[PDB]
RNA sequence: GGGGGGAUGUCCGGGUCGCCCUGGGCACCUCUCCCGGCAGCCUUCGCGGGCAGCCGUAGUCCCGGUUCAUACGUCGCCGC
């Protein structure tokens, strides 16, 4: 039973009392931006797409 | 800037609080701050103090200038006693580690003072 | 640095080094003072180099400054652990009068 | 009212292990007991307990009879041989004393 | 120093021998040829060819079979393999333990190899996996032969040495197996001047073979087990370590000092290397949650469960027989109710790659306990059977006392002081009575606020204090203690008591040769579970 | 043997009924182990059991129960007592151990018992020289200690057996963990009391001399700021608290220099004890690395003997050669240095004379 | 070059095997050049390397005598001295250096070293 | 001043040690001290620190500075560095309750500006 | 490290004044036993015990001023 060499585990260190979570980071991955302006910079109304 | 304070604190913004945050202007603006937004100004001051160390002499001062002004405004909420006890974790984290440290701040102040002395005789010679 | 003091190995570590990485490994060390969360390993290994490499420091100037501002950071730090006591006997004040 | 049990279980002295003919089994002589398991599915096929009783006697020695297999050869500290036979157990109860002052080693 | 030889027959005649004699200071001297040399008043010069490769003494030296290869092994856990018609050399590394004893087949195929953790591998060559495992109870043994690089006075020298009593649960939800703490081998748990034993192992009782193992705290097995000047290193000890009232989980605390040689830097002013070493340590309580596999998965790890200007020691833990609930007592005076919750921070939770919610465990409660400082203390806790109360013993020299909390609130029920004369021990709790030991033992009843029982026990060694202890039964209302009887050494005579619970005679007195380093319930039965120094278990049962 | 002592308790209920108070005493002196003289000594008592004490306490003691009771001296004139007092007998456990019967419908009953006791000692002895003996003898919880400073500071706030016990009870209300503090002192207390209280510590503070100067602790911080959070705003909503912490701050200053030269007179100490051990060395001649003049070297450090071992592998100790030894020193000599031999070594008597340039 | 000395004797039993019968770093740096030298009753090789110092090893006694190591110091002493003057001397490659040392010893009984 | 503390020192005074004490130049006092001379002068120092706790805002400047430029002269006198080192003992002892006293510290940095508070209040009414 | 002595070098009252001594300060060599370690040889199964012990310091003919380190099985790209 020769163990398996294994790497230096890094330390699981401790979070403070607001860490970024899952969902932030989900929310935070919607990365590539493009800001595409409007003729004559009119004011955007509404934007749909069909289900 | 209370009322800046009160729409960063009810809106969970962050550019308006890190703008206020950066600047007689802070016991003004705890004082016309809002009773009901204290714990979330005292939740968001320890995760920026968590978050980065470097920032300590302001984030406690705004601390203690809120448990002065705000102090039984924050025991007529008192379920929210967590909010106290998150911030009493991170100033225990800062607080740890005292006594080794002036231990290693003497051993750091014996070598300034002989630097010192060595700079006097130098000017002197 | 944790696997080298559980290892006992630390000292080995920063025993053999020259004047350039001294000056490094003095840089992480000062720079990393700073957060409580690895306070006692960097404290650690700045006793060691405190210990190994103080002899040297009216030899090279930029050590000596290394040394100074490494003490510049660590008089910040009781300053702010001296103010999280203080703050943190008023936060005990508010939990006994809530009681 | 309450009974103890006979004591089971062992350290492993560090007499060498020996192999059985035709390396089916494996005879591993532990402090007080002297046990023969199988190499193939690694379960045990007897247990031969052994008495110790004085205060540190300890099994001194153990191998197989040269002359002839499935015997053994197990000595203590203090002057006892056993000629016991592994896959039975006859030789446990019958020890032969040497008239020694402590014995340090054998060899057969 | 010879430690071992092995040697082989150059042949149906005996043409010559071949000797392999490893040293104690780590060479192996193969001397080719002897009968040749010997059997010619004058010799030829005789020269043994020298192999250097193990750091301490080299325990095992054998040659292979066809007399190309010589296998060996010692303390550094590697099988090595001198090719010795080429002069390479190749080895099976990171084994558990040291390699304590080899042997080859009487064909050249299998190896078999006697491993210092109580175990037995025999490997086959080339495929270099074990074809056959046997592994016994591997706990602390005062060993008969004393040590194979114990002869030429090392920086600490192995001593043969019981200092503390061996930690170990028997599992409910599956009595037949047994939890218990140990190290990587016993000559590198007692190695460097302290218990270091961060693995724990699953033992069958029933069928005595150790089922499994698994790491606990953290543990290199596949770095070296040496420092650079010659210490063995010590690994994190699981110093208490009690199972829950469900079969589902496990707490352990484990505690790490760096060594006493290794400060020298730290001293400032009265500060001695004790002191340093005391204010670096490292106390982790982890939680396991218990596969059906007995498996152990980590669900939270706590890095400092009792903190004040620095760490306080751990001192008992014990689980709620009601719920699920693991009560620490600490070192600043407070007794902790840790309790297990779902990982939920905004109402969305987080649940694992399968599907089920992360559990993880947090303080509930938090009680600070009274002291009452006449002009060190050490603590003990215990539930009730039914739960809904802990005593918890609040321990100062001679003036000590315990006090009955409340679960459900956090209130104290009860204070009885005066009732320890020394320092506490244990304290466990039967049906009605607490049962304490300090250097006396009282049986005292609470619902009548009386001592039955009182006994002054002989005065021993400090070892031999440290190595007392009991273990109440719970089923049938017993409680059974341990005691060595009067610097510990190899041979030692221990007594254990079985008293009931209502009189003062007791109930079953037997010594044993050997002293007995642990006492366990077995949790579905009545009667007891004890095991050895030379590590033997063996159960002792009512009826 | 639980039938001897039930017959023994027996006898004392007829001598109680006798009325006899004399033989029962001297009964209870054969059990503890009329005259009565002391030993000198608070801690040499002999060992004495259980049942008795409880004894002792159920005819010394009692209850009024009208939905709450009250302790009361049945034998308000006793060496009985004043024993209990000096050996300590006196705690809750013990009494609550001797009133089973009447108490255990009774809530509360470690508030009562620890308000009422202290009070009933006090009323014994007006000079309270038992109080004082049982703040020093007794396992006494913070109820008991609160009520034992009010006592004394009833008295104050032949003259010095009061501070001594004054000084005791704050160890003891030091010792005790802050939530029991708090609470006992918030139920206990006026809030002009405590005033009363922060004047005496104020009085323990300047006077022994931490806001005075030079060239003109932890056990009262404490109990500082436990009556300030017990007290807290309900109690006060002047210039008194400006002038507080005025002085606070002082003494604040005062332990922070007190720090930084701990450390630096630590050091430089350190370093002079093994300069003056190398010094020596030199002396005799072994020539290490020591400094010439009188300031303080860059690096404190000195040049430790050579040791008699050394580390083989893999981890063995041997001697060290004189060969290696002498490989050391020439290590430790520099590249410049007058090494005057005389004439007593030639004839093979002294030691050599080494001047080596200042590294 | 791992300033290594290994000593080879052939197997007994078969013939042409060789096996490094032991190893020792006898020189401080890389063992560049050895030569042998068997006769009038003297069995040596003699390892120079870069560290200056001919190290002579024993042959037949190889494991039974210490060796030796030359001096590497030339055997002419390269230092001269004007006692007069107080000049030292000494010279290599081609340059000549000289040390005058301006005081005595009595003088001297750290700073003015 | 260099030459009024040499004299105060030798004769083992009271008062003409005082007169220097209170008043850059207390620097190049001290660096052309006789060093066996200087020693004379930690002693006394040491002296009145061991026997009552206490402060001085001068004397941090004081002594460190000495202990910088005459500390290598500490190993001629055995008799100073066992007082230094009973010294740094006892300033140990004070330093033990530095914790618990900024603790202290801090409630009366709380009430004082919370009486402050109220009092403005009725002002404000 | 102490307990102590024989002897080196020294100033302050000093002494008929010399050998130095008493009173104070002392640093060193040597002797003496207890302190911490190390080995041998008897006894006993071990535990322990007994006997004569060396080291706690300094520089060598040459020279231990050495000897000693933890494998294979398979690499690459991108995603959650």
């Amino acid at each position: 039973m020769a163990a398996e060499v294994v790497p230096l585990p890094q330390l699981k260190l401790p979070s403070g009392p607001s860490p970024i979570t899952a969902e932030q980071r989900y929310w935070r991955s919607f990365k590539k931006q493009k800001s595409h302006t409007s003729t004559a910079n009119w004011p955007i109304s509404h934007i749909s797409f069909p289900a | 800037l209370g009322t800046v304070l009160n729409q960063a604190l009810r809106t969970d913004d962050s550019d308006l609080l890190e703008s206020c945050l950066q600047t007689l202007i802070i016991q003004n603006t705890i004082n016309r701050m809002d009773s009901s937004l204290a714990g979330t100004l005292l939740s968001k001051l320890a995760a920026r103090m968590h978050r980065r160390p470097g920032r300590a002499f302001g984030l406690m001062r705004w601390i203690q200038w809120t448990l002065v002004a705000h102090g039984g405004a924050l025991v007529t909420q008192p379920d929210l006693i967590n909010r106290l006890t998150e911030l009493s974790r991170v100033l225990e984290e800062r607080s740890r580690g005292l006594s080794s440290l002036l231990a290693l701040k003497g051993k750091l102040d014996m070598l300034d003072a002989q630097l010192k002395y060595r700079k006097a005789l130098k000017m002197a010679g | 640095l944790t696997a080298l003091r559980h290892r006992s190995a630390l000292r080995e570590a920063l025993q053999g080094r020259d004047e350039l990485s001294v000056i490094n490994i003095l840089r992480w060390a000062g720079k990393y003072v700073a957060d409580p969360r690895y306070r006692s390993i960097c404290v650690d290994v700045a006793f060691h180099l405190i210990d190994l490499y103080a002899e040297h420091v009216g030899g090279s100037a930029e050590l000596a400054t290394q040394f100074q501002q490494l003490l510049a950071k660590v008089n910040r730090e009781v300053e702010k652990a001296e103010l999280a006591i203080v703050t943190g006997g008023m936060v005990e004040s508010l939990m006994m009068s809530v009681e | 009212s309450w009974k103890v049990s006979k004591p089971m279980g062992g350290r492993m002295s560090d007499i060498d292990p020996i192999f059985s003919q035709d390396e089916r089994h494996l005879i591993i002589t532990y402090n007080t007991s002297i046990q023969v398991y199988s190499t193939e599915d690694s379960l045990l096929v007897r247990r031969i307990a052994l008495p110790l009783t004085p205060s540190a006697t300890h099994i001194v020695s153990s191998a197989l009879s040269k002359s002839n297999p499935d015997y053994l050869w197990v000595a203590c500290s203090d002057g006892r041989i056993w000629h016991i036979n592994w896959t039975s157990g006859e030789g446990v109860d019958t020890p032969s004393t040497i008239d020694t002052k402590k014995l340090l080693d054998m060899a057969v | 120093i010879i430690s071992t030889f092995d040697i082989r027959p150059i042949i149906a005649e005996l043409q010559d021998i071949d000797v392999a004699v490893g040293g104690a200071r780590g060479a192996i001297y193969v001397y080719s040829n002897l009968l040749a040399h010997l059997h010619t008043l004058r010799v030829g010069t005789i020269q043994p060819r020298k192999y250097h490769w193990h750091r301490r003494a080299v325990h095992s030296v054998k040659w292979s079979g066809d007399g190309n290869y010589l296998i060996s092994g010692g303390y550094e856990t590697v099988l090595v393999l001198w090719q010795l018609d080429t002069g390479r050399v190749d080895f099976l590394p990171h084994l558990s333990a040291a390699i304590e004893n080899i042997v080859v087949s009487p064909k050249g195929s299998a190896y078999a190899l006697h491993l210092d953790d109580n175990s037995a591998m025999v490997l086959s060559t080339a495929e270099m996996k074990p074809s056959m495992y046997v592994s016994g109870i591997q706990s602390l043994v005062l060993g008969d032969r004393p040590s194979k690089d114990a002869l030429v006075r090392r920086v600490w020298r192995p001593i043969d040495e019981i200092a503390s009593p061996l930690v170990a649960t028997i599992s409910p939800q599956n009595p037949s197996h047994m939890f218990l703490c140990v190290g990587n081998g016993q000559q590198a748990t007692v190695g460097g001047g302290a218990t270091s034993t961060p693995l724990v192992q699953v033992f069958d009782i029933s069928s005595f073979q150790g089922v499994a193992k698994q790491a606990i705290a953290r543990t290199n097995p596949t770095d070296v087990n040496i420092t650079s000047e010659g210490v063995p290193i010590i690994e994190p000890t699981a110093t208490k370590l009690a199972f829950s009232h469900d079969g589902k989980w496990l707490a352990s605390i484990d505690e790490w000092q760096p060594p006493e040689r290794d400060t020298e830097a730290y001293l400032t002013g009265s500060k001695t290397q004790s002191d340093a070493c005391k204010e670096r340590r490292e106390i982790y309580l982890k939680f396991w949650e218990v596969g059906a596999d007995q498996s152990l998965e980590l669900v939270t790890r706590i890095n400092d469960a009792h903190y004040t200007k620095q760490t306080e020691s751990i001192f008992d833990l014990a689980s709620d027989p009601t719920s699920a609930r693991f009560a620490t007592i600490g070192n600043d005076g407070m007794v902790r109710f840790w309790s297990p919750k779902l990982r939920k921070r905004d109402g969305l939770m987080a649940t694992r790659p399968d599907g089920q919610p992360l559990r993880s465990w947090s303080c509930s409660r938090v009680v600070p306990l009274p002291v009452h400082e006449r002009q060190p203390y050490s603590g003990a806790i215990t539930f009730s059977e039914d739960g809904s109360i802990l005593f918890a013993a609040f321990g100062p020299p001679s003036g000590a006392l315990v006090v009955a909390i409340d679960t459900q609130t956090g209130t104290v029920r009860d204070v009885v002081s005066g009732m320890f004369k020394g320092d506490i021990r244990a304290m466990k709790s039967l049906s009605s009575c607490l049962i304490m030991l300090s250097d006396d033992l009282v049986v005292y009843d609470i619902v009548s606020d009386e001592m039955l029982a009182s006994y002054t026990l002989k005065e021993t060694s400090e070892a031999a204090k440290k190595l007392t202890q009991l273990a109440v039964n719970h089923q049938s209302r017993s409680f059974a203690l341990a005691a060595p009887i009067p610097k510990l050494k190899r041979g030692t005579k221990s007594e254990l008591l079985i008293f009931n619970i209502e009189d003062e005679e007791p109930k079953l007195v037997k010594t044993f040769s050997q002293v007995i380093i642990s006492v366990c319930a077995v949790p579905s039965s009545s009667g007891f579970v004890v095991v050895d120094s030379a590590a033997q278990v063996w159960s002792i049962t009512e009826g | 043997s639980w039938s001897e002592w039930q017959n023994k308790a027996m006898q004392a209920d007829e001598l109680l009924q006798n009325n006899d108070i004399q033989s029962w005493e001297e009964l209870m002196a054969e059990v503890f182990k009329p005259e009565w003289e002391w030993p000198s000594s608070r801690s040499d008592y002999a060992r004495v059991d259980r049942r008795w004490v409880v004894y002792a306490i159920n005819k010394v003691f009692g209850w009024e129960g009208q939905n709450t009771g009250r302790l009361t001296c049945r034998l308000p004139e006793s060496s009985v007592l004043i024993y209990l007092v000096d050996a300590g007998h006196l705690s809750t456990s013990n009494v609550k151990s001797a009133f089973k019967d009447d108490v255990r419908e009774v809530d509360k009953v470690e508030e009562l018992i620890g308000e009422q006791l202290p009070i009933i000692l006090a009323e014994v002895d007006p000079t309270m020289e038992l109080l004082v003996g049982y703040l020093s003898g007794t396992q006494l919880g913070s109820s008991e200690l609160v009520s034992s400073i009010k006592l004394l500071l009833c008295s104050l706030g032949l003259d010095e057996h009061r501070t001594r016990g004054l000084g005791i009870a704050f160890s003891k209300l030091a010792a005790c963990p802050a939530a029991e503090t708090v609470k006992s002192l918030r139920r206990l207390f006026k809030p002009d009391e405590v005033l009363v209280l922060l004047n005496v510590l104020r009085a323990e503070l300047i006077k022994d001399g931490w806001t005075t100067r030079y060239l003109d602790i932890q056990l009262i911080a404490d109990l500082m700021s436990r009556c300030i959070d017990a007290v807290g705003l309900s109690g006060w909503m002047a210039n008194f608290f400006s002038q507080f912490q005025a002085e606070i701050s002082v003494a604040l200053e005062g332990v922070m220099e007190a720090v930084r030269l701990k450390g630096v007179i630590a050091e430089a100490a350190n370093y002079a004890k093994r300069a003056r051990r190398a010094l020596a060395d030199s002396a005799k001649g072994k020539a290490m690395t020591v400094h010439m003049s009188a300031e303080l070297p860059l690096g404190l450090k000195t040049d430790n003997k050579i040791s008699t071992e050394r580390v083989r592998s893999g981890g063995e100790i041997v001697a060290r050669s004189s060969r290696q030894i002498g490989h050391f020193i020439s290590k430790r000599r520099g590249i410049y240095s007058i090494h005057r031999i005389s004439e007593e070594m030639l004839l093979g008597a002294a030691g050599p004379t080494v001047v080596q340039e200042a590294r | 070059m791992d300033r290594r000395t290994a000593v080879y004797e052939p197997m007994a039993g078969q013939s042409g095997r060789w096996s490094k019968v032991f190893h020792r770093r006898y020189h401080q740096h890389d063992v560049k050049a050895m030569a042998s030298f068997e006769g009038k009753g003297m069995s040596v090789v003699v390892s120079g390397g870069s560290d200056a110092s001919p190290i002579v090893l024993p042959l037949r006694a190889l494991g039974k005598e210490f060796h030796r190591t030359l001096p590497h110091l030339p055997q002419h002493p390269t230092v001269l001295s004007a006692p007069k003057a107080r000049y030292i001397l000494s010279w290599w490659e081609n340059e000549i250096r000289i040390w005058h040392l301006l005081n005595s010893a009595q003088q001297f009984l750290p700073l003015n070293l």
